């Protein structure tokens, strides 16, 4: 459910990471 | 919905990399 957690399932895009930056 | 799959360290490493590059 978490952004980092679901990244090991769904996945995070580059843009999504930039939003965390 | 297609994105990269990073788990923990892999995610953190990719995030800090982009965050740092954007600060440089």
């Amino acid at each position: 459910q978490d952004l980092q957690t679901l990244c090991c399932t769904d996945g995070c895009s580059m843009t999504d990471l930039s939003a965390l930056c | 919905k297609e994105s990269v799959r990073l788990c923990g360290l892999e995610y953190i490493r990719t995030v800090i990399y982009i965050c740092a590059s954007s600060r440089w």
